[PDB]
């Protein structure tokens, strides 16, 4: 970093999130004023406090706050901004505020308005592209209007072809066909589908590709024309067509197709004459076979473990491209440094549908940054509310080390010592990814998560040393907190005659089995005999601290008390899945025996509202006898659009929602029978 | 838990917005130790909150408001149920903490028939005899003369703070700081290590009153 | 002034020292902490007297002439009155008829009622109290009365609420008097709040006078005996 380096003096943010922290703290590093721009609701962000001034743009939704034209420009003459930083997303590719800020006198750090336009049509991408001599998906070289035409290229090309159509912002008309029959009747459908949404009705059909990785390499451009390729990037984990878990130096990537890589996205770049930083998207399958998917024009939101692995800034890279400055780096200067695994920490549950997005405000939070190896790129604090105008995120983490294996035992360390409490996050998941056996060894696929689990996420199958682990430790909490609670102060009116128990005789009630647990206390030491097997747990056993740490036999554990009950109910986070465990003593066990169960009438016939949003489509009426899978209705939420279906039979008995109407979490929508 | 303990999540969970509420259960639960709450009558008067929690270990009385329900306004049954856990608790030495944010008292004409004049001198009774250590904290709204009923200093509260959002009014804090009304405007981050601190100073509080067999609350 | 005493008396109502001059017995009234401004006045009339040669301690609320609202003068007069009976152990009665306080605000009218609030606490059990509602009161002035042991109300001139009809109306949407809202019928038949309605200010203060004679001066004594024919 070198302040004596002369940049724009006052710069705004037209966005809001970690990326906004991250921007401030590089400005910050290279001594900058930086302002900040944020609506009513993120007044209270995190990024308005680490920017120096403050400009508040309007209204709640990022519709009119934004994506604002009027008041972003208000705010840029008001506050006299020299440069202007978009992140990514919003004004990533907004040409009207290209154009409307290039009549002004201030400079847009990012793409051109020329390079925008050419690569954001799918159309003039292909062209380009193949103008560029790059390898390309194999497909129809047109667009097929008749079913026709359709059949005859799956006949002459391949039988999985796409039938996909142009648009698809959201990915809508992305159906796919795999024979002659499909390419008929699916063609009437996708038509009928494109022209619903858009119309336009330019279709892209191309052959399928299997088993792929999609690969990210940073090319790195300037208005000088010298273009750098700086490693690559795996995103092979996606869910919903969405990245989640990327480690920068690809494991099935090697030095020849490395190169290979590199040259074609220069190559592509100059064609483009790209003159910032943006990412190339390849889809190298197993026969390595690189297809060139597209070109991201912005800021690639999984940055930072490139720059873990290549000990650079692309920040203040670009930045310095922005004022003027050529590009200071070479080939040969850019090089791998062991390895680095990042994973997005979203306020989603995975349970529900690989990622369900729920709402809520930010009880507790804490990052693992006292952990080696770790980094945090999050815009919440202690205190935060999540809201349904923008992104569905809590955090990012980053781990590197001198192995990929280092890196991801770094990560699930990282992960078990990171505080969330307040919100649904989706820790579990990426604890199961980074120790799955596929994921470590390297085989993965985009379709990684459709078949690793097919029903959905269930959670980590423990192992029967795991579990007895787990019962160990649940039944040593449960005695400490019974000893914490017989210690009081000296009465000397009424002496506490304290009890001298010496064995507690426990019934853990875990998922669905009942285990009988013997637990004896030595000073700090808790000799536990689960079903027989003996076990010691030892521990400083600080009862009010949110992460505790114990030696089971050796092995060191990291656990969280979530919840405790005096029923015996106790949630515990466990290798980052939290299980329910009722612990009871033995008495209480062998009385509650004859406790009543009461009888839940969960006979379905109901349907809540997973999604706190505005249920925007409604595909039902009171009395519509729907079937299993079929779509009731849907909801705009965290700036997301998500189908739910009904998953079973029956009569809808009530409609309880209309088409445009916000609806929280909790609430019952369309009744069933 | 340690006694000085900062909070920072209570910085920005008054809004200002005054229509628009929270929930006092969330500060109560992020000021007390480990985050434990006996909550009693749960399920019944929801604009008033008392329960059982400790702090540095010593057993405190939880008494506050609730905007959630009924924008937090005073009534009949509220009004009774915090009456009866503050004499219980002065009764046997448990010290009081309070939460502030009432807006006054619920009008209508059944408040009126049901004798909301003596249900509501019932809390203001019991805060006022309190002659153990009470400590009160003002988050945002005072209006009305229900802020005298918070033993609001003249009714003995032995330490009172306002959050920087505290709005005490008849109909900004620094007409309250200014003829005396608070001690200090703390942060709401410090609230517990605040109190933790009073608890230590006021444990051997001793009250004189005149003699007497009872006294005739207006039961 | 005497347009303000004429025009109180258009109502049927009496001044507040002709209503001490009624209650006590004649020559006995000796008014305490007369030089204090709130203008001077202070809209309450305080001090100690006599009824059927037992000592009694006094306070009268005058709002309706020579008043604006709740001033701290007005309610340290009280509080001095009350704790001056507390010291002595004898009763004390209060004439309430803050038919006035400027539009019901104050920043320093509820700090005087939270100490008004406390002195009935800490007498409640020690002296007797007797509250008489003389004309409306309204807001944080009738907890007081609430506290007091035995209150008593005049028909048809005083009222007891805390939220007048205009704010009823504003929120709840109904449409109700001051009579129907706070009357002495209302407090006196379905509300629990007044023990005793009276026809007006001289009856009232006859039957206050008959009933004084029943309690002892202070919980310190034995019931009280008189002459048994
Ligand atoms: N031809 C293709 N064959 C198979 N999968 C594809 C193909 N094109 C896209 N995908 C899938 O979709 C993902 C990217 O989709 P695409 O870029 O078209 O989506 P979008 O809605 O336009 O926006 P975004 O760029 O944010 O993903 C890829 O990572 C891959 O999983
Ligand atoms: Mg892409």
């Amino acid at each position: 970093y070198d302040p004596n380096e002369k940049t724009f003096d006052k710069i705004l943010v037209a966005n809001r999130g970690e990326i906004a922290c991250r921007v401030i703290r590089t400005c910050k590093k290279m001594g900058i004023k930086t302002v900040a721009i944020h609506s009513d609701v993120d007044a209270s962000s995190v990024h308005v406090k680490m920017a120096d001034e403050a400009v508040c743009v309007g209204p709640a939704p990022t519709s009119k706050s934004y994506l604002n034209m009027d008041a972003i420009m208000e705010a840029i003459k008001k506050t006299r901004a020299q440069a202007v930083h978009p992140g990514y997303g919003f004004l990533s590719e907004n040409k009207e505020f290209a154009r409307c800020l290039a009549a002004e006198d201030v400079v847009f750090i990012g793409p051109d308005t020329h390079a925008i336009q050419a690569m954001g049509d799918k159309i003039e991408s292909k062209l380009l592209a193949k103008k560029a001599e790059v390898n390309t998906i194999p497909g129809f070289d047109g667009v097929v209007k008749d079913a026709e035409e359709a059949v005859r290229i799956a006949r002459e090309i391949g039988y999985p072809v796409m039938i996909k159509a142009s648009a698809g912002g959201g990915g809508k008309g992305m159906r796919i066909a795999w024979d002659d029959e499909e390419t008929r009747d699916g063609f009437r459908l996708s038509s009928q589908e494109a022209a619903s949404s858009f119309g336009d009705d330019r279709l892209l059909i191309e052959k399928f590709i299997d088993n792929p990785r999609h690969i990210e390499i940073q090319v790195l451009g300037d208005k000088h024309g010298n273009a750098l390729w700086l490693n690559e990037r795996e995103c092979s984990i996606q869910r919903r067509n969405q990245k989640v878990v990327e480690e920068a130096p690809s494991i099935f990537l090697d030095a020849e197709t490395r190169r290979a890589m590199g040259e074609q996205a220069v190559a592509l770049a100059r064609a483009v004459k790209y003159s910032s930083a943006g990412t190339v998207e390849f889809l190298v399958d197993s026969k390595k076979n690189f297809y060139f998917l597209e070109m991201n024009t912005r800021l690639q939101v999984e940055h930072p473990v490139t720059e873990c692995i290549t000990g650079l800034d692309l920040v203040q890279e670009m930045i310095r491209v922005a004022k003027g400055y050529p590009l200071r780096h070479k080939q040969a200067d850019i090089r791998i440094n062991g390895w680095a695994v990042e994973c997005r920490v979203y306020a989603e549950d995975p349970y529900k549908s690989f990622g369900l997005p729920s709402i809520g405000r930010l009880s507790q939070y804490q990052e693992p940054l006292h952990l080696p190896g770790v980094r945090v790129d999050s815009g919440i604090q202690p205190g935060s509310d999540i809201s349904i105008y923008y992104d569905p995120m809590i955090s990012k983490l980053i781990t590197y080390g001198s192995d990929r294996t280092e890196a991801l035992k770094r990560m699930a360390d990282a992960l078990d010592n990171y505080v969330i409490r307040g919100v649904t996050h989706n820790i579990a998941l990426l604890r199961e990814v980074i120790i799955n056996s596929r994921f470590v060894k390297g085989d993965i696929s985009t379709k990684f998560l459709s078949d690793v689990y097919p029903d959905g996420f269930k959670g980590h199958m423990l192992t029967k040393s795991e579990k007895n682990q787990l019962l160990a430790i649940a039944s040593s909490l449960f005695v400490a907190f019974q000893l914490r609670a017989q210690h009081f102060q000296e009465n000397s009116r009424m002496p506490v005659i304290k009890p001298d128990i010496a064995n507690w005789e426990l019934s853990v009630k875990l998922h669905d089995k009942v285990h009988t647990v013997v637990a004896s206390n030595n000073g700090s030491v808790f000799s536990v005999e689960v079903d027989g097997s003996k076990l010691n747990v030892t521990s400083t056993w600080n009862l009010a601290s949110p992460l505790l740490s114990v030696s089971v036999d050796g092995t060191q554990r990291t656990v969280q008390c979530l919840s405790r009950e005096a029923g015996g109910n106790m949630s515990i986070q466990f290798l980052g899945t939290v299980y329910k465990v009722n612990i009871l003593t033995r008495l209480a066990a062998e009385l509650n025996k004859f406790m009543l169960e009461k009888v839940t009438e969960d006979t379905s016939s109901v349907l809540r509202s997973p999604m706190p949003g505005v249920v925007v489509a409604v595909s039902v009426k009171p009395g519509d006898a729907v079937a299993e899978g079929q779509e009731i209705c849907v909801i705009e939420a965290m700036k997301m659009q998500n189908s739910m279906t009904a998953g079973k039979t029956g009569t809808v008995k009530s409609v309880h929602c209309q088409a445009g109407d916000t609806v929280g979490e909790g609430d019952l929508l369309v009744e069933l029978e | 838990d340690p006694s000085d303990r900062l909070v920072p999540e209570l910085d920005t969970i008054v809004p200002l917005e005054s229509t628009k509420a929270y929930n006092m259960v969330d500060i109560i639960h992020s000021v007390v130790d480990e985050r434990e709450f006996f909550e009693i009558m749960p399920n019944y008067a929801k604009n008033i909150i008392v329960g059982f929690a400790r702090m540095n270990g010593r057993t405190v009385g939880i008494v506050g408001n609730q905007p959630k329900v009924a924008s937090g306004c005073l009534d009949i049954n509220s009004s009774v149920k915090g009456a009866r856990f503050v004499r219980f608790c002065d009764a046997f030495n448990i010290p009081l903490i309070t939460f502030v944010d009432v807006p006054g008292f619920l009008p209508g004409t059944a408040q009126e028939y049901g004798g909301i004049i003596r249900h509501g001198a019932k809390l203001l009774y019991a805060f006022a005899e309190a002659t153990v250590p009470k400590v009160t904290v003002i988050t945002r709204k005072a209006y009305g003369g229900a802020y005298d009923v918070m033993s609001s200093k003249h009714l003995c509260g032995d330490t009172n703070y306002a959050w920087p959002t505290a709005e005490i009014a008849v109909m900004n804090p620094f007409p309250a700081a200014v003829r005396g009304f608070v001690d200090d405007i703390i942060q709401p981050s410090s609230t517990r290590a605040r109190i933790c601190c009073d608890l230590d100073v006021l444990a051997s509080k001793k009250v004189q009153r005149p003699w007497r067999k009872h006294a005739n609350i207006p039961l | 002034g005497q347009r303000r005493i004429d025009a109180q008396h258009k109502r049927g109502k009496l001044t507040a020292r002709e209503r001490i001059s009624l209650l006590l017995d004649p020559g006995s009234f000796v008014e305490s902490d007369m030089f204090v401004e709130h203008f001077p006045g202070d809209s309450v009339v305080t001090g100690r007297g006599r009824i059927n040669g037992r000592l009694v301690y006094v306070f009268s609320q005058d709002f309706t002439v020579f008043g604006r609202s709740l001033s701290g003068a007005h309610a340290q007069k009280i509080c001095k009155i009350m704790d001056q009976a507390i010291t002595v152990g004898a009763p004390v009665i209060g004439l309430n008829d803050s038919g006035g306080a400027r539009i019901q605000e104050g920043v320093e009218s509820l700090a005087g009622y939270a100490d008004i609030f406390l002195r009935n606490v800490t007498a409640s059990g020690v002296i007797p109290q007797i509250s008489l509602i003389m004309g409306p009161c309204a807001g944080g002035a009738v907890y007081s009365p609430a506290l007091t042991d035995f209150t008593f109300m005049v028909k048809d001139t005083s009222y007891l609420f805390i939220t007048g009809p205009d704010v009823v109306k504003s929120v709840t949407n109904e449409d109700v008097t001051q009579e129907e809202l706070g009357g002495a019928k209302t407090h006196t038949t379905m509300s629990g709040v007044a023990h005793r309605a009276f026809e007006n200010d001289v009856d009232a203060l006859c039957n206050l006078r008959d009933f004084f004679n029943y309690l002892p001066l202070s919980s310190q004594d034995p019931a009280p005996v008189r002459e048994c024919h």
